[PDB]
């Protein structure tokens, strides 16, 4: 059985530096090439270099030559990489991945001419590496009027939106409670900036707009802030 | 120096599903070094095709490869419940390359198109200046949808902020996108609007700085 | 006295064409040791092997070691012509620590060390005619690992089995795994075969692992050229009898210098 154990999640500040331990098992270390490919939270994986455990010979990729380094240990059969100088950019989950190529048989001598990429048939079970400046901080509410125009009998669409807030959760609901039908708040979006942003919207029917108050109660209990922030029609 | 999948592909059990993955030259239309991988939600990766057509021992033979020219694909045969999953191509083309990633969904209800609201900014947010507009859907399936933004008719890319799609409590998927403006491109331009494309079929909704 | 009992302790470079080998044996330059690359495609009329002569890249043996030399040496020539064998299905260019080139691993020049791909080694079934009018001299061999655990890994089969044949000859090979004593710390060998075909033959050859494949063929000529062993420098003389203690006058009817000559020469006798 072939292994790939690495190291245990990590929670960065921008600007410091990371470094993932990856401790092989079960074939011979310095046979095949050794690779490291991120994956960012919703996105592709992305090739980042490769390193040779026999002669330590890297080849990294040249968005990430110059931050990146691997290494490796043949005596515990690790396998290192280190980012420098994380950014928000760098959050992702990082993997390393046994080549399929066997490039030598060491007995008898053997060094195969050169490396060919056939895949990574062995992965690790990855490390997340989280690169965030954010503090704690309550967040902004701002109202989502309803819309003006209204139809006899149809329904309109109010909510409001819990801007700039860190760390997660926050809670929303609408009158203390009272409200639940039509109640539908969206999973919060990570910015660049580290802060999350969510959005809660009811809907209503449109004849109740001019006559029952909707308000929207928002707690983060990280910061301790509460807000109740009352969601009316536009002005005109 | 890129693969290029289908964002999303669909079928119904017992059918045959097929994911592309075209290059350029020099890789996948001169050599079959791709590579196929399945991943689950929250999982490492799992190779199950090599050699364009070759399967490792303990996949199912339900999986296939074939090329044509300068594309490669992938054959699922006698789709299953548990075959959903991110589906990657891989190959070298002067470095490791991988694609972009295809998420295959396997029918167990009516498609369904997404629901799209937009907001525009609030008069309270506008005095603080800045401006956000929320564009959020909902109540469609499969989960696999594309935003894009516009500024009357130009297309927006900086400011864009876009969830994953998430499950709701009715097993149909929910997400929201958000652009970022300043409160004086919010007043210059006549108008925005939050393109959703899902399944090939394109929902717009439109805001303006002057309407009511 | 009519018996020749001196020499001048060279050997004339003329009228006759002299390979000088220095550090390289025939067999070694036939096959391409990385220090004998000098002598790629090099012709003679007397090949002079030295004592000092030593291999330096993968460690092998030729069964029949004699014959290839003799038959070799009396081609007079090392012109290598390049031909596209179709390995299908397997790693090509096998290069080892033990043969460097330029700083890196290498193999011989002239063969090909096929392994696995991907841990599957289809069997090769190649055919190589010969459309020509001169002979062909196909130089291969077949690798002895030390381990069952290096067989697998190099050629994914418990045991290799090689066949080259033609429409009059076959020679069929079986691997021996085992333990040699390390030369150059490698405790494998590679034995070297060698098989001719002429023209309007076809070269046939089976192979499930093990073979260390040729990149082509040696022209093979007739003639009066041949090898002998001499640590006797060159010297830029003229003259018609080349013996290993240097060339001799051919005046007298006999000579005592030593027996093996090349050349219009006297004839041997002892006394001292
Ligand atoms: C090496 O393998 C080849 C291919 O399998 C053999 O060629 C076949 O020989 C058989 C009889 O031995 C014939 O019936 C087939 O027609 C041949 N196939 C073709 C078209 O090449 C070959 O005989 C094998 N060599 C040895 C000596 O075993
Ligand atoms: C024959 C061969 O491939 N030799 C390579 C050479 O091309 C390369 O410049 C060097 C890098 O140090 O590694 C060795
Ligand atoms: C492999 O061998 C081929 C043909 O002899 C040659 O063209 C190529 O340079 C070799 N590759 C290496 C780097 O070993
Ligand atoms: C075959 O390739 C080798 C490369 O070392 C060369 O020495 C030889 O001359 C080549 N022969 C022909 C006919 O090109």
């Amino acid at each position: 059985e072939v292994q790939l154990v690495q190291s245990g999640a990590e929670v960065k500040k921008p600007g410091a530096s990371v470094k993932v331990s990856c401790k092989t098992s079960g074939y011979t270390f310095t046979a095949y090439y050794l690779h490291w490919v991120r994956q960012a939270p919703g996105q592709g994986f992305e090739w980042m270099a490769w390193i040779n455990p026999n002669t330590g010979d890297t080849n990294y990729a040249q968005k990430f030559q110059g931050r990146v380094t691997l290494s490796r240990d043949t005596s515990i059969t690790t396998a290192y990489m280190e980012l420098t100088r994380l950014r928000s950019d760098d959050t992702a989950v990082y993997y390393c991945a046994k080549d399929l190529t066997l490039m030598y048989v060491f007995d008898s001598g053997w060094a195969r001419g050169a490396h060919d990429y056939y895949g990574m048939d062995v992965w690790g079970q990855g490390t997340t590496v989280a690169v965030s400046g954010a503090s704690t901080k309550g967040p902004s509410v701002f109202p989502l009027a309803p819309s003006s125009k209204s139809t006899s009998g149809g329904t309109a669409a109010l909510g409001c939106l819990v801007k700039d807030y860190f760390p997660e959760p926050v809670t929303v609901s609408w009158n203390s409670g009272a409200l639940t039908s039509g109640v539908h708040t969206f999973p919060a979006v990570l910015q660049s900036s580290g802060l999350y942003s969510l959005s809660s919207v009811v809907t209503v029917p449109s004849s109740s707009l001019g006559t029952q108050t909707y308000i929207c109660n928002v707690n983060h209990k990280p910061s301790n802030t509460k807000v109740d922030k009352r969601v009316e029609p536009k002005s005109c | 120096s890129a693969l290029t999948q289908p964002a999303s592909v669909s079928g119904s059990p017992g059918q045959s599903v097929t994911i592309s993955c075209t290059g350029t030259n020099s890789d996948v239309g001169t050599f079959d070094l791709v590579s196929w991988y399945q991943q689950y939600p929250g999982k490492a990766p799992k190779l199950i095709i090599y050699e364009g057509s070759r399967r490792p021992s303990g996949v199912s033979d339900r999986f296939s490869g074939s090329k044509s020219g300068n594309t490669a694909s992938l054959t699922i045969s006698g789709l299953q419940a548990e075959d959903e999953a991110d589906y990657y191509c891989s190959s070298y083309a002067g470095s490791v390359v991988f694609g972009g990633g295809t998420k295959l969904t396997v029918l167990g209800q009516p498609k369904g198109a997404p629901s799209v609201t937009l907001f525009p900014p609030s008069s309270e947010e506008l005095q603080a200046n800045k401006a956000t507009l929320v564009c959020l859907i909902s109540d469609f399936y499969p989960g696999a949808v594309t935003v894009a933004w516009k500024a009357d008719s130009s297309p927006v890319k900086a400011g864009v902020e876009t969830t994953t799609p998430s499950k709701q409590s009715n097993n149909k998927y929910a997400a929201s996108s958000y652009l970022s403006l300043t409160p004086e491109q919010w007043k210059s331009h006549r108008s925005y609007s939050c393109q959703v494309t899902h399944e090939g079929s394109t929902v717009e909704k439109t805001v303006a700085p002057t309407e009511c | 006295e009519l018996v020749q009992n001196s020499s001048i302790g060279e050997i004339c470079d003329s009228p006759h064409q002299i390979l000088d080998g220095e550090n390289c044996t025939l067999i070694d330059a036939l096959l391409g040791d990385p220090q004998c690359d000098g002598f790629q495609n090099k012709k003679w009329d007397l090949f002079v092997e030295r004592s000092k002569a030593y291999s330096n890249c993968y460690p092998y043996d030729v069964p029949d070691y004699a014959s290839l030399r003799s038959l070799v040496a009396s081609s007079g020539t090392l012109e290598f012509n390049n031909e596209s064998f179709n390995w299908n299905g397997v790693t090509q260019n096998g290069t080892s620590s033990a043969c460097i080139r330029r700083s890196n691993n290498s193999f011989f020049s002239r063969l090909n060390w096929l392994t696995h791909l991907n841990f599957k080694y289809p069997a090769l079934n190649v055919t190589m005619p010969n459309n020509e009018q001169f002979d062909k001299l196909y130089i291969w061999g077949v690798h002895h690992p030390v381990t069952d655990k290096d067989q697998i890994f190099l050629y994914a089969q418990p045991s290799g089995r090689i066949t080259v044949s033609t429409k009059r000859s076959q020679q069929a090979v079986i691997p021996n795994i085992g333990f040699r004593p390390r030369i150059r710390n490698i405790p494998s060998r590679i034995s070297i075969y060698w098989t001719i075909v002429k023209p309007g033959d076809i070269l046939l050859i089976n192979s499930t692992g093990n073979l260390i494949a040729p990149r082509g063929y040696f022209k093979i000529r007739s003639g009066k050229s041949s090898i002998m062993r001499s640590d006797a420098p060159i010297g830029k003389c003229k003259s018609e009898c080349i013996t290993p203690n240097g060339s001799i006058p051919n005046d007298k009817p006999f000579q005592n210098v030593n027996r093996i000559t090349y050349g219009a020469c006297p004839r041997y006798v002892k006394q001292s």
